[PDB]
């Protein structure tokens, strides 16, 4: 329904190929050239190369020749990337652009396809309690969690019932591993006096574990 | 004739356009070196070109450098001169390392006032279509005065992308009330780029001004004029 | 390639401030240039082409302007929805080259930090590990100095800090800062203090815990 939707999250290993889809609805797919761009870390971006479909012709950054191949099929109405011998320099979130404007070629944006390239292994987080110990109007609390690939993790608190006054940090990486914490606060009338549970869910590894926060 | 518009004064019996002023084609801390048959002249932001000296309905050549003294690119300086505009194109070749882009320097001329067009009628014009190591391209456009609309399309350029259509479009004011027309470029019925064209003359005589065609390799730019018969 | 540049790389501003970012390129790009709006998590989205033209929709807000070699974006009137990261883009010459961005975020007034301390925990123990965990919650501004201390001396190894985003509905800042040791380094000593230093006060913020 979104004109320009993409594959999902593709995690890989070192040296694998992947084919991303970019399939465009709600326009004349073959009428307007079709790019790719690299977003690395959340921040820079850099333009791979375009195609345009009804021809056929394409143009490649030269750094990305012989990593990227483009190409589309126009029954379908689907434009693809491939990327070839994927390393970690390769993670990153791509998006396939088309033009719209006569004297434009970046107009409307896919939602962003994400590619990580890591040998790590699939490992469950450690998750410990962060609890005051060895206190105010408002008591913070918090879980460690720690040690898990790949990154995807959701905490909540209280199955979810307090998110207002909840901080998740973003992770770090360490040894092939991610470690994130996440705080809580709470009045002084609600802890220690009753338990509060912090949740964590790391699907990869079909882990939701549940830590109370006590003493 | 190319040094003698370097080198000659104005002359008020030249045939028009007489004199071009260079503003995009030169910016404000730029030097612009034009020269031919052994003369040479340099310009000048707001300086004036005497085209008067130049051919009417061609495109007259000059080696150029432009500077800012150190060089920047250099290249060949192409201006298209008519009787009441006249527009100006560079293709750089170096800047040394050999590197190539076309890009339209100045479209200038008799404005033709938006609020003081023809009231009805239809004129064709005919001139020419120029684009990088090609000036044999010919435009034909049409404005119907009643309408307030023109039209046209680009044939006879060696590369194929380039013979396109200009679609109908309003003429409307720009920021002087000057009568211009923007519309879009359409290659096999279908959009990839857009052309900007001013009316020149008292009597709208001319049309002059570019098209910008995408393409996979970027955009390439078509200076165009062309004039009644 | 052509070289795109963005100054500054942030923009603090209030609601209804006039706000302008800057972009500048290597070389002439004869207004082939675009601005690009995301927000985090978002995909960019596209707000002028051509230097100057406003895509369909955008609010009139927003206009772009220069030539040559020198841009700019202006936003006339600050709006909450417009705090992001800007990105411009050159396509005079492929292959498009894009800027490194400017943030836009909130000012707001001045918060210090709210501190808070914990212990390694007994399970951690139990296998063998030791992260001592320091929260520094809403803040502003985003600058922020952490030092550890253990039993009254600088610990100078094995901090890592995380740092949130801007928060949505309070403009400030968070941080954590965890320091790990093993289990045996953990045990060596009695008092762990993680101390904050913040424009909000002259007073270093302490929080310590004693093992005994």
């Amino acid at each position: 329904q979104v004109q320009l939707q993409e594959s999902g999250p593709e995690l890989v290993k070192p040296g694998a190929s992947v084919k991303i889809s970019c399939k465009a609805s709600g326009y004349s797919f073959s009428d307007y050239n079709m790019s790719w761009v690299k977003q690395s870390n959340g921040k820079s971006l850099e333009w791979i190369g375009i195609i345009d479909p009804k021809y056929g012709t394409i143009n490649y950054n030269q750094k990305f020749k012989g990593k990227a191949t483009l190409t589309v099929d126009q029954a379908s109405s689907t434009a693809y990337m491939q990327l070839n011998s994927l390393t970690s320099e390769d993670s990153a979130v791509y998006y396939c652009v088309r033009d719209y404007y006569g004297s434009s070629y970046f107009d409307y944006w896919g939602q962003g396809t994400t590619l990580t390239v890591s040998s790590a292994k699939t490992t469950p987080p450690s998750v410990y309690p962060l609890a005051p110990g060895c206190t105010g109007s408002s008591v913070t609390l918090g879980c460690l969690v720690k040690g898990y690939f790949p990154e995807s993790v959701t905490v909540t608190w209280n199955s979810g019932s307090l998110s207002s006054s909840v901080h998740t940090f973003p992770a770090l990486l360490q040894s092939g591993l991610y470690t994130m914490s996440s705080s809580v606060t709470v009045p002084s009338s609600t802890w220690p006096s009753q338990t509060v549970t912090c949740s964590v869910a790391h699907p990869a590894s079909s882990t939701t574990v549940d830590k109370k926060l006590c003493r | 004739g190319l040094a003698d518009a370097l080198t000659a004064p104005l002359d008020h019996k030249d045939k028009g356009l007489q004199s071009l002023t260079l503003d995009q084609s030169v910016r404000k801390n730029e030097k612009l070196k034009l020269a031919a048959q052994g003369a040479e002249k340099t310009y000048g932001n707001g300086d004036s070109l005497n085209t008067g000296k130049l051919k009417n309905d061609k495109v007259s050549r000059f080696d150029f450098i432009r500077q800012i003294l150190i060089t920047l690119e250099s290249g060949e300086f192409q201006v298209y001169k008519q009787s009441h505009s006249a527009l100006t194109a560079f293709q750089t070749e170096q800047i040394m390392v050999a590197k190539r882009q076309f890009r339209i320097g100045d479209i200038a001329g008799e404005h033709t006032s938006f609020d003081k067009l023809p009231e009805g009628g239809r004129a064709t014009y005919r001139g020419t279509a120029f684009g990088s190591d090609d000036a044999g391209g010919k435009l034909t456009y049409t404005i119907d005065f009643a309408a307030k609309q023109g039209n046209g399309k680009i044939e006879h350029l060696k590369s194929p992308e380039l013979n396109v259509d200009l679609a109908a479009a309003d003429i409307k004011p720009d920021g002087k009330r000057h009568a211009v027309i923007s519309g879009s470029v359409l290659y096999n019925q279908a959009e990839k780029g857009s052309y900007s064209l001013g009316i020149f003359g008292g009597k709208a005589q001319e049309v002059a001004g570019s098209a910008e065609v995408k393409t996979v390799n970027g955009i390439r730019h078509i200076g165009l004029a062309a004039k009644q018969l | 390639d052509i070289v795109l540049t963005q100054s500054p790389s942030s923009i603090y501003a209030s609601l209804g401030e006039r706000v302008t970012l800057t972009c500048k390129a290597s070389q002439d790009i004869h207004n082939y240039l675009n601005w690009f709006q995301q927000k985090p998590g978002k995909s960019p989205k596209t707000l002028i082409y051509r230097a100057n033209r406003l895509v369909d929709g955008v609010p009139s807000r927003f206009s772009g302007g220069g030539s040559g070699q020198d841009y700019s974006l202006t936003i006339s009137s600050l709006e909450f929805e417009d705090i992001g990261i800007y990105y411009c883009l050159q396509y005079d010459e492929f292959p498009p080259t894009f800027g490194g961005g400017t943030r836009l975020e909130i000012k707001r007034a001045d918060a210090a930090p709210t501190v808070s301390i914990f212990p390694p925990s007994s399970e951690q123990l139990t296998s063998g590990g030791a992260s001592v965990v320091c929260f520094l919650n809403n803040f502003y501004p985003k600058d922020i100095n952490v030092k550890w201390k253990i039993d009254g001396s600088e610990r100078q190894n094995g901090v890592l800090n995380s740092w949130t985003d801007q928060d949505s509905k309070d403009s400030t800042y968070s941080m954590s800062s965890t320091l790990t040791l093993t289990k045996d380094e953990y045990e060596r000593h009695n008092s762990y203090t993680c101390e904050a230093t913040h424009k909000t006060s002259t007073s270093p913020i302490v929080k310590s815990f004693n093992r005994n």
